[PDB]
């Protein structure tokens, strides 16, 4: 071994594991009391304190603020966003193909070799986006080999950049490695290897951060307040009488015009110069950080109603079939159309059952229009008429008894 | 030197002079469209004319229709001069600062009154009943809120709003009767089922149960005699259409039910005054007077709150006008008169006075 740890331990496991462990004897020295007992339940319960670092942050802000967990999973977050690698480092671990939207067995596990076919089918699936993912995670350091266990086809192969949390620890005889996953992860290219006899796909994967505010809805509205006081001023006359006139009301009619393709079906010259100011408006302060917004859809955008039998996500097949019909497919709003830099549930739309999770590629058009006073309760990022999305990634989980699903999607232009 | 007291609300404006037990005048919300139509003299014409309501969910959106809608009031309603008396408006909870700045304006510049003051319409009510504790749901023609209040201050952060009230539920009520087989569609006929809403609905203590009952039973059945005679049956109806404020998925909405969003409001006030918020839930408004309402809400709370919490409903017979009582009373009280905006405070200080003060 060398003096200084390499960024990719590759198939060296010997020199990882001496290297991490020599890592959690030194991390100990840094952890008080309360991120060791956080560090002791993980262990004694790693799939539910994981689950729920995964959806914690879509309940009512009372809700989440009332639930005992709340302690394991702030305290195990301080212990692992302590320990900044202070250059990047490649880390691997299995996952479901299911996770980057395959739904389907790239092969069986007792078939030892994937198809062609498959391959080409899980490339075009995970080419060109970008994944988002949450929670708390067990990483190795090494390229699993002879003898480790493999519980999937897919093995990620990931660069995490300098500064990201990690927490080395022991458990029993075992040296593992937490990280909380806050980022979107893109699939730079995939490979068939050979593992002890059986093929699997090695993904070659990076991460692209961005702002996500989840729950801290505080935080956020700082954010906004801070890079959006100036554009209320920035505004001409005719751009800021035509945003207030869409804020208090107005976006009903300019939005089905635009729905309706009024501007070709029925031009009405008054409504395209709101369109027009409200789009510049937009562009006079772009999003200044990559960034992610929730939406709390209508099953309208959806093709569905609240009486649609396929509007029922408590049924496995409503869900296959939402997949089937939405999952991958780029969707487009001629509308202008609103969004939330918080993940929280309100009371407006408490029943809604499709969250659109966006990612927002720096320098986007949009606002946030809660710089501007008179209603800052909604934490509103107003996104450009024509905004195109690709959805990555359906996910659902449950609010009470009813479930609901997350899309993972990107603005694209 | 008797002061006005205007409580303008989506649908009607409640208007008349402090001291007084009620309003002297209530007048629909409406312009017919300088010059004007305005109330049920908006009914000149609902023909070269339409009817339009300038005040939306509790938020004044047309200034030029508000100055006629408050013309009419002085003029036309109360018979006063603007340049004589002090004045009193109300404003929705969280009603935008610049539209409380306009309103100060036009009384002042416009109106050229010699005083004025802006309160919130959910204080008010909730003083009414001689309370400065406790949580307020109004409910009108436009907007449902839930409003907190502790020592005489409403508690901005954990206000709850619902646009569902009295107006769509009579929409909705003209959709369930046509679907019986009746007909009612026209602006007319809405006003005939506000009618039948205001006098025959009630809201259940048990819905399905309720819905079984009158499936199996004649005996939630009630006639109603239209303009022209024809003598109409109402059923299920009755209680369906309140329901839609408990289950706003009756409607298409997918927010939050009342019960609900009275439970939101607490959640988000400080765990100390929790307890006194549930012992003094008040009911104004309109939309508040469904008999059976105030039982409903108990139980919906009962089930929602800590099974050790003790829960009341106020729901005074007056609620109706609680809002233009509470400005009465206010508007009279010895300590009030120093609050009042001057024409002098409002000249030296432009319409932002109306922060300072109110
Ligand atoms: N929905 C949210 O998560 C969210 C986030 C922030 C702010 N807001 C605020 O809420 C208010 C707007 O409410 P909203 O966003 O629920 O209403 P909206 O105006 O976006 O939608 C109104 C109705 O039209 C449907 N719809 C919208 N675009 C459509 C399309 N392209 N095709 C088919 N159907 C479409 C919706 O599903 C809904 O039924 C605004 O004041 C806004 O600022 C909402
Ligand atoms: N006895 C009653 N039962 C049910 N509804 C009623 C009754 N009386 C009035 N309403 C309804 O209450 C509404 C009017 O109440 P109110 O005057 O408090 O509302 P508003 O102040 O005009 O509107 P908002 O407060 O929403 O701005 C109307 O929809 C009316 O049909
Ligand atoms: C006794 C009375 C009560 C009332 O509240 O009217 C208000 C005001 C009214 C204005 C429109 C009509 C044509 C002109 C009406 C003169 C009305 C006084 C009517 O529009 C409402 O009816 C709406 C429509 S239907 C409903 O649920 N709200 C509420
Ligand atoms: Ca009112």
């Amino acid at each position: 071994a060398f003096i200084e740890r390499p960024e990719d331990f590759l198939k060296d496991k010997e020199n990882a594991i001496q290297w991490e462990k020599k890592e959690a004897e030194r991390v100990e020295k840094n952890l008080d009391t309360l991120e060791k007992e956080a560090l002791e339940l993980y262990k004694k319960d790693s799939e539910q304190i994981s689950n729920y670092s995964q959806t914690r942050q879509y309940f009512y802000d009372y809700q989440i603020e009332s639930n005992p967990r709340e302690k394991e999973y702030k305290n195990l977050r301080n212990a692992i966003s302590k320990n900044k690698i202070d250059k990047p480092i490649n880390v691997y671990y299995f996952e479901s193909p299911e996770k980057f939207a395959f739904n389907k067995e790239i092969r069986t596990e007792n078939q030892n070799e994937i198809s062609l076919e498959k391959f080409n089918e899980l490339k075009e699936t995970i080419q060109d986006k970008l994944f988002k993912q949450d929670g708390f995670k067990d990483v190795s350091l090494y390229e699993p080999g002879n003898g480790d266990e493999k519980p999937t086809p897919l093995l990620i192969h990931l660069k995490l950049p300098k500064n990201t949390g990690m927490l080395p620890y022991i458990n029993s005889n075992d040296v593992k490695t937490l990280i909380e996953q806050d980022y979107s992860i893109k699939i730079d290219k995939i490979v068939r290897i050979v593992i002890e006899g059986k093929q699997y796909i090695k993904a070659e994967a990076s991460i692209v951060n961005s702002l996500d505010f989840k729950d801290d809805v505080s935080k956020g509205d700082l954010w906004g307040k801070e890079n959006y006081s100036d554009w209320s001023n920035k505004l001409t006359p005719n751009e800021l009488a035509d945003v207030n006139d869409y804020m208090r009301g107005g976006y009903t009619a300019i939005n089905n015009y635009l729905i309706s393709n009024g501007p070709l079906n029925n031009p009405n010259p008054e409504l395209d110069s709101k369109v027009n100011n409200i789009e510049n408006a937009l562009k006079l302060t772009p999003i200044p950080s990559n960034l992610i917004v929730y939406r709390r859809s209508g099953p309208q955008e959806f093709g569905l109603t609240l009486t649609s039998p396929e509007y029922d996500f408590n049924k496995i097949e409503n869900i296959d079939a939402f997949k089937e019909k939405w999952e991958g497919k780029v969707i487009t709003y001629p509308n202008f159309i609103s969004t939330s830099i918080g993940s929280v549930n309100m009371s407006a739309f408490a029943k809604r059952k499709i969250i659109l999770r966006i990612n927002i590629p720096k320098d986007s058009p949009g606002a946030y229009l809660s710089a501007i006073p008179g209603y800052a309760g909604e934490y509103s990022v107003l996104l450009n008429h024509g905004s195109k999305f690709k959805i990555n990634k359906v996910d659902s989980y449950k609010d009470g008894t009813v479930t609901k699903l997350i899309l993972d999607a990107t603005l694209i232009n | 030197t008797t002061a006005l007291v205007c409580d303008n609300g989506s649908g009607l404006v409640k208007a008349g002079f402090a001291g007084d037990d009620a309003p002297r005048a209530v007048f629909p919300s409406i312009v017919g469209r300088k010059d004007s139509y305005v109330g049920d003299e908006a009914q000149s014409k609902r023909g070269i004319l339409t009817l339009k309501y300038p005040i939306e969910h509790g938020i004044i959106t047309n200034w030029d229709d508000m100055e006629k809608i408050w013309h009419h009031t002085f003029y036309n309603e109360l018979r006063v001069a603007p340049e004589e008396h002090p004045t009193l408006l109300t404003e929705a909870p969280l009603n935008p600062k610049a539209n409380r700045e306009k309103m100060t304006q036009i009384m002042f510049e416009t109106f050229n009154v010699p005083a004025m003051y802006v309160a919130i319409q959910a204080v008010l009510s909730l003083y009414a009943s001689g309370r400065t504790t406790g949580i307020v749901l109004d409910s009108g023609d436009g907007v449902t809120h839930n409003v907190p209040i502790y020592e005489g201050y409403a508690l901005p952060h954990a206000i709850m709003r619902l646009d569902l009230a009295g107006r769509d539920l009579t929409d909705y009520l003209m959709k369930i009767l046509t679907e019986r087989g009746y007909s009612f569609v026209t602006t007319a006929e809405r006003e005939i089922v506000r009618d039948i809403k205001e006098k025959l609905c009630y809201v259940a203590l048990d819905f399905e149960n309720e819905m079984a009952t009158a499936a199996s039973s004649s005996s939630l059945e009630k006639s109603y005699e239209l303009p022209d005679g024809q003598v109409i049956t109402i059923g299920n109806e009755r209680f369906r259409c309140p329901e839609t404020l408990f289950q706003p998925s009756f409607i298409g909405m997918e927010s939050a039910g009342i019960h609900e969003t009275t439970y939101n409001s607490i959640m988000k006030c400080d765990i100390d005054i929790r307890k006194d918020l549930y012992a003094n839930n008040v009911m104004s408004g309109g939309t508040t007077m469904y008999p059976g309402i105030a039982d409903r809400m108990q139980k919906e709370i009962t089930a929602l709150a800590p099974s050790t919490m003790k829960i009341k409903i106020i729901a005074p017979p007056e609620r109706k006008y609680s809002v233009w009582i509470g400005g009465s009373i206010l508007a009279s009280l010895s300590t009030f008169q120093q609050m009042w905006i001057t024409k002098q405070e409002y000249d030296e200080a432009g319409p932002s006075i109306v922060h300072r003060k109110c």
